[PDB]
């Protein structure tokens, strides 16, 4: 549950 | 695979490098994040496993860095939106996790990506990455005490 994993996820899984 | 589950298996160092690679793709636009986009940021960042291995094996980090930048320049540009993960990066993510998990690790570090790339040199297209492909994973396995002594990929205490 990192503050930094979310910032990475912000970008486009498809 | 699966893509999102692999990403949460990355350590802080590799996740930051991929976020910075995503940011770069977004600005360059730049349809997908390739391993070269990621490898660029991994080298760009620190004294990570690749920088430590680079030193002890003497790689022309400048040439690799320069080579990567030149390849990224010949990358198709479309619209500056938000990028997908390339098939090559998605496959690298799965192989690096297979390398990390087997070593009894919780997170994927840049040496696990290097271990995956060593048995899969087709995942990278950039020619200047050949010094990264000179190593074998039996070798990288033995170099673990050295990596914990000099790399930013350092677990804590």
């Amino acid at each position: 549950w990192d503050s930094v994993y979310a910032s990475l996820f912000e970008k486009i899984n498809l | 695979e699966n893509s999102a589950a692999l990403l949460r298996r990355l350590n802080h160092y590799c996740a930051r490098a991929l976020e910075g690679a995503a940011s770069l793709c977004q600005t360059r636009a730049h349809a997908e994040i390739t391993p070269e986009h990621w490898l660029l940021k991994l080298l760009e960042q620190g004294e990570g496993d690749l920088t430590v291995l680079g030193r002890r094996y003497d790689w022309d980090m400048d040439a690799i860095w320069q080579s990567l930048l030149g390849w990224l320049d010949n990358q198709p540009r479309s619209v500056r939106s938000r990028p997908q993960l390339a098939q090559s990066l998605n496959a690298l993510l799965k192989q690096a996790w297979m390398v990390a998990s087997l070593q009894g690790e919780e997170h994927i570090r840049s040496v696990h990506l290097l271990g995956a790339l060593t048995e899969n040199p087709h995942l990278v297209r950039c020619d200047g990455l050949w010094p990264l492909l000179t190593l074998s994973q039996s070798q990288l396995q033995r170099l673990s005490p050295l990596l914990d002594a000099q790399s930013d990929e350092c677990p804590e205490t």
